[PDB]
């Protein structure tokens, strides 16, 4: 801990952070109560 | 009830102010006088009705009564508070910050009548309100100064520079004699000099030593009018600012530790008597802007 | 317009997470609640001392749970740790000697809500008392402002060795005599004594 | 012009450029930080 | 005759008006709403009796105000004519017990008109379950008694402002009139010169467009207004003329985008004002525009008309040019000022019966509007009143109003005069009203107005200081919503014995007298020289036969429960206030005592109260217990009363009631046959008189703290019961049923002994922090045994079972016997919440005894928390022996500036022993003669009025003449002051001492409900650090300041660990736990958890937030 | 929330493991190891007995008969005071 | 047998300084501290209380002691 | 002086007294500003707020390099300015306004030294004042040789 540089984020960066994309709104089964796949909450 | 005695005069005087009061309002209903000049003159009639039956109390109470024990002693209360509970009350601020033309004749001992009682608690409930309300500005006002003061602590010795600040030691010096300042102690105490000060040839305060009541007695029996305090204003310090400058704290006595949070401690006093001040303007007087 | 969802009320934003006065920066960085602490209204002992402050028996043996625990395996009062905790649990005689033998020489911070000034925060040697609420010695009520109508006043413990130094040292409550808006006395209040 | 110049040079000076502006991909706040915990009664809470 | 027990009386002046029914404020207006008997039955006998009344029920009227509705063809109609009630299905206390909502069935016949049809087709609907009020004017909504309060707000009408500009140099004045429901219309007068109009605030623009625009012409403007020069100049720098072009001119300004047209501006300016739904002015609305601006008689239920607007119009540059009397426009001569908002006559409180029906509005309102997308979507011939109407939106806002509102408020029962208080209080704060945020100076202050319509002393002290305040004690409801009080009428300087209710306004015109101005034997004054109240709340004296109103009871400024303080003259204002806000929250005792001195008026207070249970009939009793009492009126009928015992209240108290009449004794239609909590023969008793005296004592009565004897503890003087209710479901969930079973898993055998057959606590069987209440577990787990755990269950063989203990425990710090135990079952006939198989509810109750820190105060705002109970013997007792029961701090009452406690203790104590007087010859002797209250036995409680109490004349000549308590000697010396001996050392005190008998009372703020610790608990989710409560074992917050006067000290490593390892790292706390428990020193705090989730948070707005170190990447 | 680590369970579970090990190192070496192997002391797999019978080179029912007397002397109440305390 | 018991003026003019002070004195009541919690390494470097000292203590409290009894001393590097 | 003056008589009406350091350390910190006017040779923006100490070091580079100083004149604002325009923006935006410093702090991409207090209570490490201080925290401890030879 000597500083937090901050800074614009580009594409490229987010894209960086990501361990994934995002493609569907689904959360949860009603049913399994169970994270959906490739929604959010995703395992 | 028997601690807390009435003067006796005070049925008296009151009448006879009350007889004046008549009078004036009887020179009133013919137009001779305007109402606004009425109430001015009846103002002030009655500021000294109030001050005279205070006056009056003050001289009647004994010095063994509890009330006088636990007011003079410092205990609580405060002279005012007698002066409503056995004495009139006085003048009474009307809503909107205005005054009325019948003030409250009748102590707490007493008991205030119905319209008095209602047009005490006019002032009552503003009080509350202006007290919650400064509170909150205070506490306001205390974080920002807090934020605004950090990052300074003491992170030096002593300063690398002699300047310093020209301070009154003594002032309002009547003829023929020297007079200390009345708030010496505010300003130039817990203060340390720059340079050493000769009056007579001889030091008599050295240099870099703190300011106490002896000192400063001497000093200004010697005769000095004013002293050049070393003061953080005029700090010459590569990092913060030094202890020296500084001065000794005040909540040990001694000269302020390396790395103590000067700044921290500032704000927070400033800020404290914030919930304290509760002072405005007794009224507007018909003008806004002066 | 905002988003206002449901309808009842806007919803909560990225940004909004990170404003104002319920916003992460003012309410879960600079203040944060804490663990080993207590509350409870305070009663006036006159009997005590500058340094002390009295904690009812609860409150002390639920602040002390570690120390307590660890000092009955130490005295075989309890055979293992988990049967010390089921006897703390329980509140038999001996937990409160154990405690009794604890606390003392171990300072806790005695905290009012304004704490307007750094008088707000004074240590105090804890001390075992019947009751409820806590004892506070009458001269130190004026630097909190703390009058006895009805008043709740935090304790907090300090942990590591470093923590109860600093508040045996420099936090103590008879090392802060003078007031230091001005440099005067103000551990000696004014209403009876 | 002043201000036009402190942000322009801001900019220059700053390695970054100034194309962050316009972003193309939006981040996701992690699960747990928005969480949709189960709640006692078969109800839900959730944040916005 | 009896209706209440002797009370000696101080009182001076005779009261001609009794006080009214003290809760007529909520019965009548709900009366009203529903339109039931008792409503037409009060309308028929006001007009009997000349008394204007609205002849129209609320409902009824709601109903009829929603006209048939017409298709765009208008062949179809539907006719709400007539509205019925039918008996609650469900009886109060089941309601209460079951959880239901108090409601009875509401109808409405339904007529279906078609002209193409010509038949008419009549069917009655059901519109769903009204929430009905009980008798005592409370909700009872799922099991949870609430009470909506009334709320005030600024009535509809014009209100005009006359303002200073510092930058103008000159007046400012505006105006606006402000609908019921409509848009908002303001219009400001030289604002630089020239006047001007805000339609909704939208733009720039004249009044001259907007005049042009109706069908007023130009040169008939000028010929009515060509004596005012402003707005001559206003015409002629208008360039714009004729109707059309300023018509088309404001459309484009108000709706730009789109091209000017005739028919639909004219239409929008028809529909945003002239509309009858838009703009619908109530009927207090067009009753004060009417007066205001002086209309003689316009239409008595409209919108505003051209006319009005044009006398708006007139009525600002009136008051703008200075002249302050004009003719006003088609009305007679009326003065023209400007009028400030705060005056009572403009503030009007929406009683319960208002808010309801403004729920029921919008209900028939969406109903309305579904109806009409329904007919627009449906065939005719299958058309039917009972299909076609939509039940939802009625119920779901009569249902969405009474839960999640401000005004629908848990009522708190903490005694008879807290649901007093909270009936009568007059809530500002609410949806279309003053909110916290907008509240200033002005609004919080009071106002002369606030006499006998608003109690100016009581109100809450915190920051909604003076926006809640209780109704005064003789104030009445306007029928359009003002409040009244009475007023004696007089005559040629005669005082008669006629009553007339007089309103904000009404009162103004008048001059007023004050009711504490004496009377001569005759009718007449008997002092030319008389102090009255005049227009603004003057003072000014008017000797002579001039009045002509005065004030009917002195107490009439203050509400019930500031009246009950007596000598409240010689108490502060802000003592005063704090004694009223203290009086609302004591405690019913295990023995409830009257006080010994008081007003006369608790005995008013307690009655109408619903708390006591009197008597519908004139019988005699025939069968007295402790659960009921039955009683035989002469008629035939026989009625038992069921008395509640030990209840749990809203607030967690007893609700005990007790017994008064005797076997044989007769009873009066409305006499107490039994008492409440806080309650004795009828009178309210929130506390214990105490015989007090005042000294420092040792340091333990320090800055208002209490010191009182162990008799008290010993006595049970000060003891309260205090039940708990805590309940646990056995729900269904995803895996399984939980069952409530005696057979817990992972337990011991002794846990479970006073456990009943399926799993409860018995009746009766004490219990402690982490007793089992009721038994129950999972029913199942997905279980994967750790390596530890699958030995160590090998070697003792145990069998850990899928099923997971979740029983109910007692919360910790607890102690209570419980008294009984409820279960409600799914598969009876029962009904529950979806998924809850069972639910179980168990009362706790324990006898809470006074003890340290437990808050206690007196009537007169002076409270402190207990120091010390010193033995009976320590207590510095008087001469004959007697200890006195507490000691208080002199040095509160000089500084406080209350001195009516001390008046209050010297009275109790001549109560106590009794005194005789006469032929005395003496004045004060004479007063009391003539009063009654001469010849008085020990023990009698006295009556001192709230502005009538006795005299200090009265009280010295008593206490000269007090009756000999022993060995014909008087104790307390004629100075009110008596010679105590210290318990402890033993020596008598030096001097006299100040003693007597003071009410004080046991507060709520009981430190048990305050205690709260914690090693460590539960933490939050979305960041790690502790909760908050004490419910949940949470952590007390270590705010800013603290933080910063901890940096004051430079303790840096206290606040590192205060800041780390106590809370916001996941890491830490584990390891500092550990380290303790081992007994090894404290490892190094990591970094926080709340850091983490704000650069995680930051990282999610696109700011890349990178932690570098100063050699390149950094560690972490 | 539930996934929150107790102090308490941690600080519990931890002097657990601590007085297994001690108890298991208080039987003899080879009895300590295959009874830890079959219930996973050091590895969260326990391994079932023929799978303990091939690091070792015991057979699947030698060591099934070692495990036994390991369960029988740890049953004993002279291991068995320390450890009822924990469940 | 108090919190006051060791006078804060002999230690503070043996340290020169309070801040000082409270972090020498938590270093030597850290190394006492793990000293006692030894339970059988034996470590040359680590320390005992040089200060006679009860069954049941505080590490704070010896170390204080010692502080004040002057046989410690402090170096900075 | 004025605003010493004025502030302390304004408590000084009620009656409390606070000492005149309390005063003047925040007057010193609200002068610490100067308004930079005919920035030529230093070449950075005219009539901007900068810091006294880097207004100095820029004299100092320009004529040590020859150039002409860039004249400045002293600037006194408010302290919610001071305290928004500092360099550490993890401290300002802790204070009042956190989007708008957030957005030019990241526009900027100004890195944040961690010298200062708040930003070091957010971050959980030691604040620099005090006990935390380096040169208090680096002394080691070890008894005498004559004690270990006692005992
Ligand atoms: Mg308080
Ligand atoms: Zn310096």
């Amino acid at each position: 801990f000597d500083e937090l540089r901050i800074g614009l984020a580009t594409a490229d960066d987010i894209r960086q952070w990501s361990h994934g994309e995002v493609k569907k709104p689904e959360t949860i089964n009603y049913r399994t109560l169970k994270p959906e796949k490739d929604g959010l909450f995703c395992e | 009830i028997s601690d807390i005695v009435v003067p006796d005069a005070k049925k008296e005087i009151v009448k006879g102010y009350e007889g004046q009061d008549e009078k004036v309002q009887k020179q009133y209903e013919r137009g001779l006088i305007t109402k606004e000049e009425r109430t001015q003159e009846l103002i002030a009639i009655w500021t000294k009705a109030t001050n005279e039956v205070a006056e009056a109390m003050n001289d009647n109470f004994p010095k063994t009564n509890p009330v006088s024990m636990m007011v003079n002693s410092g205990a609580r209360g405060n002279m005012m508070q007698m002066r409503q509970i056995a004495g009139m009350r006085g003048l009474v601020s009307n809503a909107k910050n205005e005054t009325i033309p019948r003030p409250i004749k009748a102590s707490f001992r007493e008991g205030l009548s119905v319209l008095e009682y209602f047009i005490s608690t006019h002032g009552a409930r503003k009080g509350l309100a202006d007290t919650a309300l400064r509170t909150a500005d205070s506490g306001y006002l205390t974080r920002r100064l807090v934020d605004v003061s950090q990052d300074v602590i003491i992170r030096e010795e002593d300063c690398g520079t002699e300047r310093g600040l020209k301070l009154p030691i003594a002032t309002r010096d009547a003829d023929g004699t020297l007079r200390k300042a009345e708030d010496v102690e505010t300003s130039v105490y817990a203060r340390m000099l720059a340079e050493d000060v000769v009056i007579d040839g001889k030091v008599i305060a050295p240099a870099n030593v703190d300011l106490g009541d002896v000192l400063i007695d001497a000093l200004v029996a010697h005769g000095v009018e004013e002293v050049k305090t070393r003061s953080i204003l005029t700090c010459e310090s590569q990092v913060g600012t030094c202890a020296m400058c500084y001065g000794r704290s005040l909540a040990t006595g001694k000269l302020v530790d390396i790395g103590e949070a000067v700044g921290i401690i500032a704000a927070q006093s400033i800020g404290e008597p914030g919930t304290q001040l509760t002072m405005r303007t007794f009224h507007t007087g018909g003008v806004a802007g002066d | 317009r905002p988003v206002t969802g449901p309808g009842n009320r806007p919803l909560k934003s990225l940004s909004d997470m990170l404003k104002g006065k319920q916003g992460r920066f003012r309410q879960n960085l600079l203040g944060k609640r804490v663990d080993y602490s207590a509350r409870s209204v305070i009663v006036v002992g006159p009997q005590l001392k500058l340094h002390q402050c009295g904690l009812p028996k609860a409150m002390a043996l639920e602040l002390f749970k570690p120390f307590v625990m660890k000092r009955l395996v130490d005295l075989n009062h309890a055979q293992n740790i988990k049967s010390a905790k089921r006897m703390v649990e329980r509140g038999r005689t001996v937990v409160y000697d154990v405690l009794e033998e604890v606390i003392a020489e171990h300072p806790v911070l005695l905290n009012r809500a304004p704490t307007l000034h750094r008088l707000g925060i004074q240590a105090f040697e804890p001390q075992l008392v019947e009751g409820k609420a806590i004892q506070i010695h009458p001269l130190v009520c004026t630097a909190f402002n703390a009058d006895f109508d009805g008043d709740q006043m935090a304790v907090h413990l300090p942990l590591s060795a470093e923590a109860q130094a600093e508040a045996r040292i420099l936090m103590l409550s008879s090392n802060n005599i003078l007031k230091p808006a001005d440099g005067r006395p103000v551990t000696m209040p004014t209403q009876d004594m | 012009a002043l201000k036009r110049l402190k942000v322009v040079s801001a900019f220059l000076q700053t390695s970054n450029s100034p194309k962050g502006m316009v972003l193309d991909c939006v981040p996701v706040i992690p699960p747990d930080l928005r969480p949709m915990v189960q709640l006692d009664g078969g109800r839900f809470a959730t944040s916005d | 005759a009896s209706t209440a027990p002797l009370r000696i009386s101080f009182a001076k002046i005779k009261e001609p008006l009794e006080v009214p029914n003290l809760l007529a404020l909520q019965t009548e207006s709900f009366d009203w709403l529903l339109g039931n008997d008792a409503w037409k039955a009060r309308v028929e006998s006001a007009l009997e009796s000349g008394q204007d009344v609205p002849t129209k029920s609320g409902l009824e009227e709601i109903f009829e105000e929603i006209s048939p509705i017409e298709d765009f063809s208008g062949s179809m109609s539907l006719t709400f004519r007539d509205h019925r009630f039918e008996p609650p299905k469900n009886s109060i206390d089941e309601c209460k017990d079951r959880d239901f909502t108090y409601a009875a069935p509401l109808f409405v016949t339904a007529e279906f008109t078609n002209n193409e049809t010509g038949e008419i087709k009549s069917q009655t609907v059901f519109m769903g379950d009204f929430p009905l009020m009980t008798n005592k004017g409370t909700f009872v909504i799922n099991g949870t008694e609430r009470v909506v309060v009334s709320q005030l707000v600024r009535s509809p009408g014009v209100y005009f402002d006359s303002s200073i500009d510092k930058t103008s140099d000159k007046d400012i004045f505006s105006a606006k009139i402000i609908p019921s429901r409509g848009a908002w219309l303001e219009m400001e007068i030289d604002k630089r010169d020239m006047v001007g109009v805000r339609i909704d605030r939208k733009r720039k623009q004249s009044v001259t467009v907007l005049l042009k625009a109706l069908g007023w012409t130009t040169e008939q403007i000028l010929e009515e207004f060509g004596e005012y020069e402003s707005m001559r100049a206003t015409l002629e720098k208008d360039h714009t003329q004729g109707q059309d072009d300023a018509l088309l001119d404001i459309y484009r300004k108000l709706r730009p985008g789109e091209p000017p047209t005739r028919e639909a501006a004219q239409t929008l300016l028809e529909n945003l004002y002239f509309n009858p739904k838009r703009y619908d002015l109530a009927k207090v609305g067009r009753y004060k525009v009417n007066k205001k601006l002086g209309a003689d008689e316009p239409l008595d239920a409209g919108v505003l008309t051209t006319d009005d607007v044009i006398a708006t119009i007139k009525y600002l540059v009136k008051l703008h040019a200075g002249e302050t009397e004009t003719v006003g426009e088609s009305g007679r001569e009326i003065v023209v000022e400007t009028d400030d908002i705060d005056h009572f006559g403009n503030r009007r409180i929406r009683n319960v019966g208002e808010l309801i029906q403004n729920q029921v509005r919008t209900g028939l309102a969406r109903m309305e509007r579904v109806v009409r997308e329904r007919m627009t979507t449906q065939d005719v011939e299958a058309i039917t009143p009972q299909t076609l109407i939509n039940i939802r939106p009625v119920v779901a806002s009569i249902k969405e109003f009474f839960g999640t509102s401000q005004l629908s408020q848990f009522m708190d029962q903490n005694n008879p005069l807290s649901g007093l208080t909270h009936k009568r209080r007059l809530n500002a704060l609410g949806p279309g009203g003053l909110s916290r945020e907008r509240a200033g100076f002005e609004v919080r202050d009071v106002h002369p107005s606030h006499y006998g319509r608003m109690c100016p002393i009581e109100t809450p002290e915190g920051p909604n200081i003076g926006l809640i305040g209780s109704l005064a004690s003789y104030g009445r409801i306007n029928p359009f919503g003002f409040i009244e009080t009475p007023y004696r009428k007089v005559v040629e300087g005669q005082v008669t014995d006629d009553v007339d209710y007089l309103t904000a306004d009404e009162e103004d015109r008048f001059v007023i007298a004050q009711a504490n101005a004496a009377l001569g034997d005759d009718m007449r004054f008997a002092e030319a020289r008389v102090l009255v109240r005049r227009r603004g709340g003057e003072v000014d004296y008017v000797p002579g036969d001039d009045v002509d109103y005065m004030d009917v009871s002195p107490r009439q400024m203050v509400s019930v429960a500031t009246a009950m303080i007596p000598f409240l003259e010689h108490d502060d204002a802000n003592r005063a206030l704090m004694g009223a806000n203290m009086m609302r929250q004591a405690v019913p005792l295990i023995k409830s005592e009257s006080p010994l001195v008081g007003t006369g008026m608790e005995y008013r207070s307690a009655a109408d109260a619903g708390d006591v249970v009197k008597a519908e009939k004139a019988g005699v009793v025939q069968e007295v217990s402790a659960d009921y009492i039955t009683t035989t009126n002469d008629d035939g009928t026989y009625i038992t009363y069921r008395l509640a015992k030990f209840s749990r209240s809203n607030q967690g108290t007893s609700v005990n009631q007790k017994v008064i009449v005797a076997e044989g004794d007769r009873i009066i239609e409305g006499q107490v046959l039994a008492d409440g909590p806080a309650t004795e023969n009828g009178e309210m008793a929130l506390g214990k008189n105490l015989l007090v005296a005042f000294m420092p004592w040792e340091g333990h009565n320090y800055e208002d703290a209490i010191i009182l004897s162990q008799r008290l503890v010993q006595d049970d003087v000060l003891s309260s019961i205090h039940i708990e209710e805590h309940e646990v479901d056995a729900r269904d969930t995803k895996l399984g049923p939980e069952e409530i079973t005696r057979d817990i898993p992972n337990v011991s055998e002794e846990v479970l002994a006073d456990l009943d057959e399926r799993g409860i606590i018995r009746i009766g069987a004490e219990v402690v922090a982490g007793d089992i209440l009721v038994g129950k577990v999972t029913p199942k787990g997905e279980t994967e045994l750790t390596p530890e755990e699958r030995l160590l269950r090998a070697i003792f063989g145990e069998k850990a079972r899928e099923v997971r203990d979740t029983s109910l425990k007692v919360p910790h710090g607890e102690i209570g016997k419980v008294i009984g135990v409820r279960v409600f079952d799914r598969e009876e006939g029962d009904e529950l919440p979806p998924g809850v198989n069972q639910l179980v509810r168990v009362y706790v109750a324990q006898k809470r005894k006074i003890t340290d820190g437990d808050k206690l105060a007196g009537r007169h705002g002076n409270k402190g928390v207990i120091s010390k109970i010193n033995p009976i013997e320590d207590m510095p007792f008087l001469e004959d022996g007697t200890p006195v029961d507490i000691i208080l701090n002199p040095l509160a009452v000089p500084s406080r500036m209350n001195p009516g406690q001390v008046l209050e203790i010297h009275l109790g104590w001549l109560a106590s022993r009794g005194w005789d007087v006469s032929g005395l010859a003496e004045e004060w002797a004479q007063r009391l003669q003539v009063i009654g209250a001469d010849k008085v036995e020990p023990g009698t409680n006295v009556a001192t009025p709230v502005f009538d109490g006795a005299r200090e004349d009265e009280l010295a000549g008593l206490l000269q003449h007090t009756i000999p308590n022993r060995d014909g000697e008087r104790m307390v010396l004629p100075s009110g002051k008596a010679r105590l001996f210290d318990g402890r050392s033993g020596e008598p005190f030096p001097e006299p001492i100040s003693v007597g008998y003071m009410y004080i009372l046991k507060l709520h703020h009981l430190v048990d409900d305050k205690l709260h610790a914690r090693s460590t608990g539960p933490y939050s989710m979305i960041t790690q650090q502790p909760l908050g409560g004490k419910a949940q074992f949470g952590g007390q917050r270590f705010g800013e300041m603290e933080v910063w006067a901890l940096e004051a000290y430079g303790a840096a490593y206290a606040l590192q660990e205060l800041l780390t390892i106590k809370s916001d790292d996941v890491t830490g706390r584990v390891k500092v736990y550990e380290a303790i428990v081992k007994g090894e020193n404290i490892p190094e705090p990591g970094i926080p958890e709340s850091f983490k989730v704000l650069i995680k948070e930051m990282q999610s707005l696109c700011l890349n937030v990178e932690v570098l170190s100063s050699d390149g990447m950094s560690i972490e | 929330d539930s996934e929150a680590v107790v102090p308490a369970d941690a600080v519990s579970f931890t002097l657990l493991q601590e007085q297994l090990h001690s108890v298991l190192d208080t039987l003899s070496e080879r009895e300590a190891g295959v009874v830890s192997m079959r219930f996973g002391l050091t590895d969260g797999q326990p391994k079932t007995l023929d799978e303990i019978g091939k690091v070792y080179g015991v057979t699947r029912e030698r060591i099934r008969q070692i495990e036994s007397k390991t369960m029988s002397k740890l049953r004993h109440p002279s291991r068995s005071q320390v450890l009822r305390d924990y469940l | 047998e108090g919190i006051i018991n060791p006078p804060i003026d002999e230690l503070l003019e043996a340290t020169d300084s309070k801040y000082s002070l409270v972090i020498y004195a938590a270093k030597r009541a850290r190394q006492i501290n793990a000293y006692y919690s030894q339970l059988g390494e034996g470590l040359l470097e680590y320390v005992g209380p040089l200060v006679d000292t009860h069954v049941h203590e505080k590490p704070l409290s010896i170390a204080l002691r010692e502080i004040n009894a002057g046989l410690l001393t402090s170096e900075a590097i | 002086v004025h605003l010493v003056g004025e502030v302390q008589k304004v408590y000084n009406s009620q009656g409390v007294s606070i000492h005149d350091k309390h005063i003047e350390i925040i007057i010193r910190q609200m002068l610490r500003r100067v308004t930079i006017i005919e920035s030529g040779d230093a070449e950075l923006l005219p009539g901007e707020l900068v810091e006294r100490t880097k207004f100095e070091t820029e004299n100092r580079r320009v004529v040590q390099e020859g150039g002409h100083p860039a004249s400045g004149r002293p600037q006194l604002m408010g302290i919610t300015k001071a305290s928004l325009a500092t360099e550490s923006w993890l401290s300002a935006a802790s204070f009042q306004e956190t989007t708008r410093v957030l957005t030019d702090a990241a526009i900027n991409a100004k890195s944040d030294s961690l010298i200062g207090l708040k930003e070091n209570v957010i971050i959980g490490k030691l604040i620099p004042a005090g006990t935390g201080l380096s040169r208090y925290r680096n002394i080691r401890v070890e008894p005498t040789e004559e004690a270990k030879a006692a005992m």
